[PDB]
């Protein structure tokens, strides 16, 4: 679980994972990039850390 | 036998006729039903397809071993226009060509009760083409027992050559539904 | 009458076998898994859009040479 | 015994479909099958690749519809490609080109079916706007490893294979699976097509850029040039004087005058010169 | 130019290697060992190379 | 009214490959298939396709076997594979359009209310894109014959998002020619545009010659358009146009002149630096 | 044309001498073709009874001129009888190779201890074949075989495409031993059978006895891809240059029997047979089969075949060369570059070098870039001092295949010459961060230092020790050891009694040498 | 070739990477970077970074493992 920080270009986002490190990752297509926005939480994947599902 | 059967059906404005009880269109429906059932009782994998002959000689169903879709689609038909033939036969031959099962023998059957406005020379040339393309044709004529029976006899003789028995003609005079003739017809009697 | 069968393989090896008139789907899957030295669990059978999984094959109507294709169960990941 | 010089010529169509599928499937280790052919003992021709509707879990994938696949096979035989299965491919978005345990098992199955099957791996995450991160693979026989036999006789220098990747080594490269060389062959139609893809239309080819926008563009460029000249003069005011050699590039990590000057002067060359040429050429060619 | 581009190719090729930590020297002793702090983590001793 | 259509490299290569199939299979000279894309806005994105067994006789032109049952089967099949793909058009590999096309387009429109036909020229050219986009519109012939079902041209071009770009440009780099050299590339664009214009006017001249000889009937509409073109031709020796032309060319040359000064001064600076550095170095080797 | 005119004038001047130097006369005649002139001169010398002069002329002719020229002269002479027979035999070269055979036999200085070291260092089948080849090189045409008759188990350790190379090495070792041919091979599966055919061909390399007919019969009666490939290679070697329609026909049939294994050998053998003879018929046939057949292996075979077929015709190559160089396939572009090499061998044609460098630098396929630079190497051999500059600027390249090609070009340039600058430039290359590049550096250095000593070239020790170290190293690559092993085989090839020069001692290009290299 | 190769480096510039702050650039091809992981590493920078945006204490990607600035 980590909250996105910036809509970097289109398929790139800076997300600060709750554990502390900050990453840049791309998101699965079926996520309506408009939905997620600075401050929204998301569930990145173990291995690749692509944004899988945004959360309230 | 493995059989891929194309079937053309006339729907000319004459098929508005009702000389055959109950009416010509319903006689065609009966004929298609009986033929489809006969083919199904034949090798089940045998495949079937349908064409309607009109001003534009349209195609209804491509090859398929089913008969439910066949009959269902054929129901939603009304007689209109005049048979264009020639083009219909060519389309049916292309259909048989583009058949998934190549092993299946290629057989066309045409319900052609109508007057045929065709040149017999081109009929003969088409006969040559089709025989060289190795497809056997069976005609079911009703109505014009005189207008086109000679033409169709010549066409069938052409297809047969000296031994091409696979070609068949069945012309039925005025009378009841086109069921008894088909069932007691050589084309299905051989079956 | 050990009816034969047409076990097609999407890879191509069209090996086949004959079994008694009544045979089990899982028994046949065992036969093929043995013949291929591969586990049964990762084999899937087909019969005209039908994924044969359990039965005597007459529950599905399999006759002589009924054209059963063996699509391998492909699963990637880690 | 298999050969080292074995090649896989993948159709451009196949490559495009593989890459598009995987890029769609990130992060899912999406999977697809391909139809090719085994022309001989040294070559495998890959024609087309079609995906699998299955959408499993974010760490794994699974075959769903063997009926789906059999029907695809029959129909493509009817029209399309009368090839028939030769391997399978799946994306590994950000891992390299190695085969997981399940990957290896799927393969083992594939070879069991057809001893010379192939696996394929693609990294749409890594495949760059240029070179493309892909590879082919075939397992290594544990019987051979224990008996001391070797994977392939290398009757060639086509065994360099471009420095097998350290990551692949780690994940098991050359100890259970060995890389194979990919290639691209075009029967000239797709080739000149590819050529056509980028080519643009004479619409623009002759369409002179609007001139008001161009004048303003020149205005802005000359202004930024003036400022760059000012800072360049300041920079040269010392340059070598006061000896920044020790400073070297680390004199300042920002705002090099010369590089910006040359970049913008070049771009305004391009713009102004070509627009003037188009003006001349049109004025004279439409009469 | 050829040297530039070779440098670039190699740079891509072997940037996979990990970098290095920055440590604050605290004390020194025999050439064999020297003390140093590795921020943020604790203070240790290191076996210096031949520089 | 679908003003704008973008085809995609994947569909392009797929059509090419299928045409190659058919060429090997026999001699059909043309082939047909279906075109899947998401009709985003009034701008179609033809982003995938698949062939359909088609045929016709060279003589009658009313005979063909487009298989609507196959069509529906695999349209649903690809819908299953992926969702955002509902038919939008159809492609044919015909060097020129055919009469058959209107009837076939009506058939396809039976599935797509606004279907788009596209001609893909497997045979190469050097003037424009290898694709053309047409739509079956009906227009009233203001005079004489009634309205007819005739095809109409729509702005067709080509694009790719990122992944298709990577794949295509990779294969290109593998077998291609020099990339954008800026000046070189855009001058090549100028000359290519001139070549295209010349070829088009060659075509129109040939048609005019055929009409003048009487090989075909006069089309007052095509005439209308031609004399509209000529009426639209400009005047260069207008003595106002020329003054403006000289004035703005003077401005263009002024900016280019200053930019040339920039280039010269920087090069001279480089020469001074290199000379002094080399002198100091050789002095060092002297001592 | 002007060169030929001046040659004719000089020949006439020579003839206009108290004791005309028929040596120079026949040399210039060879440069002028004209077998009739030399035949008539020789017959006149026969009448003069100048037996020694005729012997010397015949030996020079055999050394320099081409098989077609010698055959024309042979038939013209056939048009006392003992002296005529001696002339005929000498011109055919029979016993003119037995001399060299006995020469090596009586001088076969070979330090097999170094190869014992190597075979101790050998682990992989790669280096196994490497050492097989190196031993074949060492022995060269010697009837004495040590490893093959001693390390029988070690030989057995190699199989697959190793038995073939082993039998080929056997052929190389017993090179030229025509006397027991068809009985020597009584000593030595499909691989070994094909290798036997190939080795028989090598034994009859450029010497087309009835073995050409025998190989034709066998290759026709070949029932395996491997057997067909080996027999194709052997027959092509036997009939190299001597374009014979029956042989070309059998090769065409085997080639049309589409198969990578057989196809590669078919292409090579076609090029060999029709070498320098440039039949447009066969040219079009090969080009078409190449452009239509989908087997990159056969495609390489046809590449070499089309390059070879048209060795002569120095300038009469522009059409085909331009076609190939503008062709589609990279392999066919490579074919074109090799064809340019074969056409312009030793000409130093600046147009040819323009083409070759431009393509080697601008093409998009590294394989063809490498091939093009190697072609440059072939072309510039008559002017060894020239090549170093270009091959240097190249060798220090971006593309490791470009660097490798530069190395091999230097090797061709200085083959048998032992240049100093060439080695000065090779040493930095070897020990490079790539495998094949180092392999090529090693092979080129060995080629240059062939039959050289320390005093003549004060780096042979450095490079011999480098070979020994690399062979007895761990972290070098398998192919690096392969290159080192071949480098040793080169340096100490043939009892350390043989060298490699493209042009005969008469300053005359040697077609067999060029094709072999 | 150089313009071709300038692009391959983006391969190292993959998606799943880390962020940090530029602290100091040493000679030509290396810098100190305080990664968000909490530690600061000396590592050899990538080329084609323009060496101009690396202003003191500026955000910079770092490759996930190598940690070299990308």
């Amino acid at each position: 679980v980590g909250e996105v920080l910036k809509q970097l270009t289109e398929e790139k986002f800076i997300v600060k994972a709750t554990n502390g490190p900050r990453y840049v990752v791309g998101c699965r297509r079926q996520l309506d990039k408009s939905k997620l926005k600075p401050g929204t939480r998301v569930a990145l994947d173990m291995t690749t850390l692509t944004i899988m599902r945004y959360l309230p | 036998v493995l059989e891929s059967t194309m079937v053309c059906v006339d729907n000319s404005e004459y098929m508005r006729n009702g000389d055959f009880l109950p009416t010509r269109l319903q006689a065609q429906q009966d004929a298609v039903n009986i033929v489809c059932h006969s083919k199904t009782r034949s090798n089940p994998e045998n495949n079937v397809g349908l064409i309607t002959l009109a001003n534009d000689c349209e195609v209804l169903t491509t090859l398929t071993p089913d008969t439910g879709r066949i009959l269902s689609k054929l129901h939603t038909v009304q007689p209109k226009g005049k048979i264009t033939f020639c083009t219909g036969i060519r389309v049916a031959h292309l259909a048989l060509k583009h058949r998934q099962g190549k092993n299946h023998k290629m057989r066309i059957i045409a319900f052609v009760g109508s007057p045929v406005e065709d040149n017999e020379k081109d009929l003969v040339k088409l006969a040559k083409r089709l025989k060289k393309e190795k497809v056997n044709v069976d005609i079911i004529n009703f109505g014009e027992e005189e207008v086109n029976t000679e033409k169709l006899t010549a066409f069938v003789n052409t297809l047969n050559g000296k031994d091409g028995t696979g070609s068949h003609l069945v012309t039925v005079p005025p009378g009841p539904s086109l069921a008894d003739a088909l069932i007691s017809s050589p084309i299905l009697a051989g079956e | 009458a050990p009816m034969s069968l047409a076990i097609h393989s999407t890879t191509g090896t069209r090996y086949d076998l004959a079994v008694p008139p009544d045979e089990t789907v899982e028994g046949l899957r065992k036969r093929l898994s043995q013949r291929l030295k591969v586990p049964k669990e990762r084999l899937a059978l087909l019969h005209k859009d039908t994924r044969l999984s359990s039965g005597k094959l007459q529950e599905f109507g399999v006759g002589d040479g009924s054209k059963l294709t063996l699509v391998p169960t492909v699963e990637a990941g880690l | 015994a298999v050969d080292t010089a074995e090649q896989v010529y993948i159709s451009s169509l196949a490559l495009l479909k593989m890459l598009k599928h995987g890029r769609a499937g990130v992060p899912m280790e999406v999977m697809g099958l391909m139809l090719g052919e085994f022309v001989d003992d040294y070559t495998v021709r890959v024609i087309d690749v079609f995906a699998m509707p299955q959408s499993g879990t974010g760490v794994s994938v699974e075959a769903v519809d063997p009926v789906f696949q059999a029907k695809m096979l029959d129909m493509l035989k009817q029209t399309g490609r009368p090839e028939m299965v030769v391997g399978w491919y799946h994306s590994h978005p950000g891992f390299g080109c190695w085969l997981s345990g399940v990957d290896i098992n799927t393969q083992q199955s594939f070879e069991a079916l057809s001893e010379r099957a192939v696996a394929v791996v693609v990294d749409p995450i890594q495949s760059v706007k240029g070179k493309v991160v892909i590879d082919a693979f075939r397992l290594i026989n544990a019987n051979m490893m224990v008996l001391g036999h070797e994977p392939r006789q290398t009757t060639s220098n086509l065994g360099h294979l471009n420095k097998p990747s350290i990551q692949a080594l780690i994940h098991g490269l050359n100890r259970h699976y060995y890389s194979i060389t990919i290639n691209y062959r075009k029967n000239e139609l797709e080739q000149k097509m590819l050529l056509n893809l980028h080519k643009k239309s004479w619409m623009e080819g002759l369409t002179l850029q609007d001139y008001s926008e161009h004048c303003k563009h020149n205005e802005s460029v000359v202004k930024e040039m003036l400022e760059l000249a000012k800072n360049y003069n300041k920079a040269v005011e010392e340059e070598d004087k006061m000896t920044p050699e020790q400073l070297a590039i680390k004199n300042v990590g920002k705002q090099d005058p010369k590089r910006h000057l040359e970049e913008h002067v070049d771009v305004l060359m391009t713009s102004n010169i070509v627009q003037c040429l188009a003006a001349m050429l049109d004025t004279v060619v439409f009469k | 130019l050829n040297a530039k581009v070779r440098l670039l190719r190699e740079e891509l090729q072997l940037l996979q290697e990990q970098g290095s930590y920055v440590g604050e020297v605290v004390r020194a002793m025999d050439k064999k060992k020297v003390l140093v702090k590795v921020h943020p983590e604790g203070k240790f001793v290191v076996d210096v190379d031949k520089n | 009214a679908v003003q704008k259509v973008v085809v995609h490299p994947l569909v392009l290569l797929s059509v090419v490959d299928h045409f190659n199939r058919i060429g090997k299979v026999g001699n059909q000279k043309r082939v047909v298939g279906v075109l899947l894309g998401s009709w985003q806005k009034k701008v179609l994105d033809v982003s995938n396709s698949f062939a359909v067994p088609f045929d016709e006789d060279d003589k009658d032109d009313s005979v063909w076997f487009l298989d609507h049952d196959y069509l529906e089967n695999m349209y649903g099949m690809f819908k299953k594979v992926n969702a955002r793909e509902r038919i939008v058009g159809w492609y044919h590999t015909g060097p020129k359009l055919h009469k058959n096309d209107i009837a076939i387009n009506e058939l396809m429109k039976r599935y797509c209310p606004n279907s788009v036909l596209v001609i893909i020229d497997v045979k190469p050219k050097d003037l424009g894109l290898p694709t053309e986009a047409y739509i079956s519109v009906e227009e009233v012939h203001d005079d004489g014959t009634p309205t007819s079902k005739t095809f109409e041209h729509v702005t067709s071009e080509i694009g790719a998002e990122e992944a298709e770009e990577v794949g295509v440009e990779h294969l290109l780099r593998d077998i291609k020619d020099t990339t954008v050299g800026t000046l070189s590339q855009r001058i090549t664009n100028q000359v290519h545009g001139l070549k295209g214009l010349n070829s088009k006017l060659l075509d129109i001249r040939s048609y005019l010659e055929k009409v003048a000889t009487g090989k075909l009937p006069i089309n007052h509409q095509i005439i209308y358009q031609l004399q509209d073109v000529f009426n639209l031709l400009p005047d260069v020796s207008l003595q106002e146009f020329v003054k403006a032309f000289y004035l703005k060319t003077n401005d263009q040359m002024v900016v280019v002149y200053l930019a040339s000064l920039i280039r010269s001064v920087v090069a001279l600076h480089n020469l001074i630096n290199n000379k002094i550095a080399n002198r100091d170095a050789e002095k060092k080797e002297g001592q | 044309q002007f060169r030929n005119k001046v040659l004719r004038v000089l020949v006439k001047i020579y003839m206009n001498l108290e004791k005309p130097d028929f040596i120079n006369v026949c040399q210039c005649l060879i440069f002028l073709d004209d077998p009739q002139a030399v035949s008539d001169i020789l017959e006149k010398l026969v009448k003069e009874d100048n037996l020694l002069m005729a012997y010397q002329i015949c030996f020079d002719l055999y050394e320099s001129a081409s098989q077609q020229f010698l055959s024309s002269v042979i038939q013209n002479l056939r048009t006392p009888k003992d002296q005529t027979l001696k002339m005929i035999k000498i011109l055919s070269g029979e016993m003119a190779i037995e001399l060299h055979l006995q020469f090596l036999i009586r001088n076969n200085n070979t330090d097999l201890m170094i190869l014992k070291n190597t075979k101790d260092a050998v682990r992989n089948s790669v280096c196994h074949t490497a050492t097989v080849i190196a031993n074949s090189f060492m022995h060269c045409g010697t009837t004495s075989d040590q490893f093959l008759r001693d390390n029988l188990e070690w030989l057995a350790r190699a199989t697959n495409w190793a038995k073939f190379t082993a039998t080929a090495s056997l052929g190389v070792i017993h090179k030229g031993h025509e006397k027991e041919a068809l009985q020597l091979m009584a000593t030595y599966s499909a691989y070994q059978e094909g290798g036997g055919l190939y080795a028989l061909g090598l034994i009859h390399a450029n010497h087309g006895g009835d073995i050409i007919d025998y190989l034709l019969n066998q290759l026709k009666n070949a029932s395996n891809d491997i057997v067909r490939h080996g027999g194709s290679l052997g027959l092509g070697l036997a009939a190299m240059g001597t374009a014979r329609q029956d042989v070309y026909d059998l090769l065409k049939t085997n080639l049309y029997q589409d198969d990578a294994v057989t196809g590669e050998a078919a292409g090579l053998a076609l090029g060999l047979v029709m070498l320098g003879s440039k039949n447009a018929q066969a040219i079009e046939d090969m080009v078409g089969y190449a452009q239509e057949t989908q087997h990159e292996k056969i495609l390489r075979g046809l590449a070499v075949g089309i390059a070879l077929v048209m060795y002569g015709r120095m300038e009469e190559a522009d059409a085909l060369i331009e076609s190939l160089c503008r062709d589609k396939d990279p392999i066919l572009r490579r074919s074109g570059m090799y064809t340019v090499a074969m056409a312009y061998c030793g000409s130093g044609n600046n147009k040819a070098i323009r083409r070759l460098l431009h393509v080697a630098v601008s093409d998009v396929n590294d394989d063809v870039r490498r091939a093009a630079v190697e072609s440059l190497g072939f072309i510039l051999f008559r002017t060894p001092e020239q090549c170093p500059s270009v091959v240097s600027l190249l060798s220090e390249s971006y593309n490791p295949h470009v660097r490798y090609g530069a190395a091999m070009a230097l090797g061709i340039c200085c083959a048998g010459t032992g240049n100093k600058e060439a080695i000065n430039l090779l040493e930095p290359m070897t020990n490079d961060p790539v495998n094949y590049v180092r392999q090529g550096a090693l092979i080129a250095s060995a080629l240059i230092m062939i039959q050289q000593t320390e005093i003549t070239c004060p780096k042979v020790n450095q490079f011999r020790q480098l070979y020994s170290k690399v062979i007895n190293d761990k972290h070098d690559d398998v192919m690096a050891k392969f290159g080192a092993i071949l480098a040793q085989g080169i340096l100490d090839a043939g009892g350390h009694n043989v060298t490699i020069s493209l042009q005969s001692r008469t300053g005359h290009t040697h077609m067999p040498s060029v094709v072999g290299v | 070739e150089f313009l071709h190769a300038q692009e391959e480096v983006k391969r190292i510039q993959s998606i799943p990477l880390v962020i940090g702050q530029f602290l100091e650039a040493v000679d030509q091809n290396t810098a100190i970077v305080g990664s968000t992981t909490g530690s600061n590493y000396y590592v050899r920078i990538l080329s084609t970074i323009d060496r101009e945006l690396l202003k003191p204490n500026a955000s910079v990607a770092l490759h996930k493992h190598s940690n070299a600035l990308v």
